[PDB]
């Protein structure tokens, strides 16, 4: 069944685990069935983590430790939102959290259902302030204490949640869906058909006559599959996830290069400037140990090879230690096929120091 | 006068307290917004109170410097969320203020004299909140540096321009020396460290006499790695902060760094762990 | 008998000693090569005993596995010319031959078994060349790892391969442990280090209840940096070589490491001020 | 005034400081009058180190402060060649130092002209056994203390070693005579009439219709200096040591980068592959704080540029620790122009972490 990968974020004594506790709890008595929690609903699985911190939350997403598909804002009807509530909204923001779902907890303690107005009337302004769908934003008014009780009125809220999660937090879109990308790895002539260029297809399907071009580094090259095969068996396409070497026509040894990329033509584009979110190891980890300034120019790891670049800093930011998150304005001396979203890390003379997220592609 | 949701809106919209926090109050003030802003802070007392137990670790370093004195001071509260929060920052700031302008290096006095305000800002943020240190560094140039609200250091200076006192404040942040120059390091304290390697040196099966002399070498460097001027300037590691210092004709006449949390714990929780934990019955 | 030019050129040819030394021990022997011989023979203590007031800082750090048994052992020279030298190198590898056949630790009757060679070496190199020290490790698994001739390292480990063993022992020649695992350090040093590191944070202002607790964390890594399962494995920074070795069901019990010249003070010659001292003259 | 750099190779004991003590003072009375000594005759300007270490003088050479032009090899007629005369050949032989002369020391000492006879047999004979002319060698028959002494009759012989000194070396070439190349730093163009490569003149002279030579990074390529301008003045010729601004003739800007070099057509030619004397860094020096191993991928900066590189460490060498002197063999990921003496830093992320010096080129 389809993953997706949820998170809870909300004022520390507003019920985030108690909320989770919940929705474990219910989802098995209905249905039968980085430190997170796994639950299902006949329709998907899901993992789910806790944002308990901005930073950490920051450092985990940049080094893959975790990326919400959808967040469950957890506020207490009780109180209504916190001052600090604005900013984690603001980090769903800042992470581009692409849906933010919200569970009033506690409502079985608030007496007027016309306060229950106010406090989602403020929830929804509040989500609205930092550009999210405050006006359709689903907003379920439960109470995790009390379906964790067995009461029956308030399990079905829980359901009610899970039932906003399976409507509202879109399907994610499986590697096999996308359009082809295959990382280039090595290059081989051959005479008798052509040059081969192996790598494990990324995402998508490369089949025998299909068209692909030839992205990053030099300028784009487009050319046709001749072939696909694994472990010298010519294969009848390739597959996401599998290790294959891609036949070409009419493209010589010397016209493609580790690094390069293949793809669906037109789905890739190469660039140079970037805007990144980055996170830089503490000696600790294996990384630096000691500060990196202005002139700092590593190698950024895209996908297969190095592309060494220069940074700029946030202004007043002069000074990066081991174990730093920033976000800095990335210039590589080379293009390399990339668009928002794509990991990439950080080197010294080969060495990973560091990982980072292309955020917003300048150049 | 009628508690209506309305009346509480203007509460909260004035206050910033939890909905059922001003409905209660406005209920017992019989809608008399200024007496329930009275009972609130009776009752907000007691909300600090239960709050006080739980570990504030996360927070903020602030400095100021207003001529030849300069303040840092650490404020804690739980999560970075509320640390980056403006109400919290506003606290921070307006402590330091006051810090500066009164010269206040007791943080005794500066908690009193904050108590209620943080008292009322607890009570609406919902988080441990506390006043941690304070302290004055004094000298005839003075700098300083925020690495983020994480670290913060000030540096007193003779013969040094804005630039230079920077950049040290900034090695001082990264670095962390505790001494100025290697000769500020106690008799004492070398000797006991010297005992220490000796005991080390000894044990790792060295005859006597190799042992005391390589302990006897490595004596230099630990003074050197200890203090300011020993250390290799962060910005440029061919040189000491020394040197960098000699050839500006400036020196160092003090420092402080402080650094969020440090002393206290750094719990670490399980969020798993927690969740199963809850998950009983039903 | 007549010493001709030949005559000390054949003394030469069979002593290795110098031009004019050969030609004023015929003078003694009265052309008698064979007396010259003996008597250059027994000049060689006094050649040597001059010499001996010269800082011998250079040299070479020899290893060498037997089975369960391995030997490192350190000879000192005044410069790494000689320390090239075929004549030294051979000298070098003889004791260590020797050491390892005879089981030898002990310096002392090692150096007595080559008081004469050395006398005898020394007496053609003109410099100052002394066996050092010696040790022995013993173990179910021995590797080795030379750093040049400068390091040198034994390491003896259980339920580890070669591959591993010359890992750990590259590790020790770079991190230079003096425990195998931080419980191996003493309750004493632990509680003499802590005093240490408490006396700095104290003068540092710090306040009793924060410095306490500050060098209370710093001790939890104290053992871990001077032992070699709490130290970062230097191939891969990730992880320590307490992890590797689990990683690999291994375990150490033991190892050594030599480096040229440890505790003797190298001086820091200035040519340019000595010739000036030299220039005195006119 | 011609420079030349002479140093001085012996034992310990044979009078190598007392030798070049006696050397300024007789150099000054006679004519008018790493730490090193300076002295002059009529002719020419000498600065004097000292080898007491065979390490110790690599690891300056590589750093850039050694480059010996003749080496006065110190034996003391008392003794005659020691073992250790081997080594201290060697050493001249490894880094390939062009002459030596050798003085004969204590020569005051040897009572018998007969056994002066027989040490310099012996000096010959090892010289030529390193490939040295051995029999075409200079050997002075000196005494330093006597000298010193103000025994003229001594103090003539150490002239007669500043005579073959100003004789024996040959006075070292002009950069002004060395074909023209310039490391080529920034590149624009001025549409009014052509397009400019700026940098430093390293050797010769470029005057203006003179062709030239683009190596490096790209196939060579030839062009034709359409004009020479300097700061704030243009002249006709960019000479050694000038800080200039060449422009070309038809040559689009982006056929020309920086790290390629203008030269004399013919005069270079780029390369790949090299076996390198590197040395490292400590960490006191303000290198790497830890050692690295066989995988190490740095960049290689040639002039004025970085080059990625693999490195080929010597067998049974898998660890390389700050401090280090080592041989390497180098591969880089693009050609560079370069010869054997051509001198290159190792950086990682912009900062250099160590200095090399091309041995032998391979490809």
């Amino acid at each position: 069944k389809p993953h997706v990968n949820v998170g809870t974020i909300g004022h520390v004594d507003h019920g985030k685990t108690t909320l989770t506790a919940a929705i474990t709890t219910v989802l098995a008595k209905t249905y039968g069935g980085t430190s997170h929690v796994e639950y299902d609903t006949p329709t998907r699985h899901y993992a789910h983590v806790d944002c308990p911190g901005h930073a950490d939350y920051v450092k985990n997403m940049i080094t893959g430790a975790a990326q919400m598909d959808g967040a469950i804002l957890v506020v207490a009807a009780t109180d209504g939102p916190m001052p600090q509530t604005r900013e984690h909204i603001l980090l769903g923001r800042q992470v581009g959290v692409p849906y933010i779902i919200v569970f009033l907890n506690k409502c079985d303690m608030v007496d007027d259902e016309e306060l229950l107005e106010l406090v989602e009337m403020e929830v929804r302004e509040l989500l609205s302030q930092y550009d999210f769908p405050g006006d359709d934003t689903p907003i379920v008014r439960g109470s995790a204490l009390k379906a964790l009780e067995g009461d029956a009125e308030w399990e079905a809220k829980i359901l009610e949640l899970a039932g906003f999660l399976d409507s509202y937090i879109p399907e994610p879109e499986r590697a096999i869906d996308k359009p082809f990308l295959l990382p280039i790895e090595d290059v081989f002539s051959i005479s008798g058909r052509g040059t081969v260029v192996t790598g494990r297809v990324e995402r998508g399907i490369i089949k025998v006559g299909e068209e692909v071009e030839i992205v990053g580094i030099k300028e784009t090259q487009k050319s046709t599959c001749t072939g696909v095969e694994m472990f010298r068996k010519l294969l009848d396409e390739g597959r996401a996830g599998e290790n294959v070497g891609v036949l070409l026509r009419g493209i010589k040894r010397e016209e493609i290069e580790r690094g390069q990329v293949l793809a669906k033509p037109g789905t890739i584009k190469p660039h140079t400037k970037f805007e990144s979110e980055v996170y830089i190891l503490s000696k600790d980890e294996g990384g630096r140990h000691t500060p990196f300034f202005k002139g700092y120019r590593p190698q950024f790891y895209f996908r297969t090879t190095d592309v060494t670049g220069t940074i700029e800093l946030p202004e007043g930011v002069e000074m990066v230690m081991p174990g730093d998150n920033i976000k800095m304005v990335v210039t590589l001396i080379h293009p390399i096929a990339m668009d928002d979203g794509l990991r990439f890390a950080i080197r010294e003379g080969g060495r990973t120091v560091g990982a980072g997220v292309v955020a917003k592609v300048l150049s | 006068a009628e508690i209506t949701a309305s009346l509480v809106k203007e509460l909260r919209e004035r206050t910033g307290a939890g909905m059922m926090d001003c409905k209660k109050a406005l209920t017992e003030a019989n809608g008399d917004i200024e007496l329930a802003i009275e009972n609130m802070r009776k009752s907000g007392a007691i909300k600090a109170a239960k709050k006080a137990g739980n570990v504030a670790a996360d927070g903020v370093i602030k400095t100021k410097i207003d001529g030849n004195y300069g303040i840092i001071l650490e404020v804690n509260c739980q999560t970075d969320f509320v640390a980056k929060d403006a109400g919290f920052q506003a606290f921070a700031d307006k402590v330091l203020d006051a810090a500066v302008a009164g010269k206040i290096t007791d943080v005794e006095v500066l908690k009193a004299q904050f108590e209620e305000e943080r008292v009322a800002l607890v009570a609406k943020i919902g988080e441990n909140i506390n006043i941690r240190r304070v302290a004055a560094l004094e000298g005839d140039v003075l700098g300083s540096y925020q690495h983020g609200a994480r670290i913060g250091v000030l540096v007193a200076a003779k013969g040094a321009d804005e630039e230079l006192v920077k950049h040290i404040a900034m090695h001082v942040a990264a670095s962390k020396p505790e001494f100025i120059k290697p000769e500020d390091v106690s008799a004492e304290v070398v000797e006991k460290e010297y005992q220490v390697q000796l005991d080390i040196a000894m044990q790792s099966g060295k005859p006597k006499e190799i042992a005391e002399k390589m302990v006897e070498g490595r004596m230099k460097k630990f003074t050197g790695e200890v203090s300011l001027t020993g250390q290799p300037f962060v910005m440029e590691p061919s040189k000491t902060v020394g040197q960098l210092l000699k050839e500006h004709n400036a020196e160092v006449t003090g420092f402080i760094r402080f650094e969020v949390g440090e002393g206290i714990e750094k719990v670490e929780t399980d969020f798993a762990a927690e969740v199963a934990a809850m998950s009983k019955q039903s």
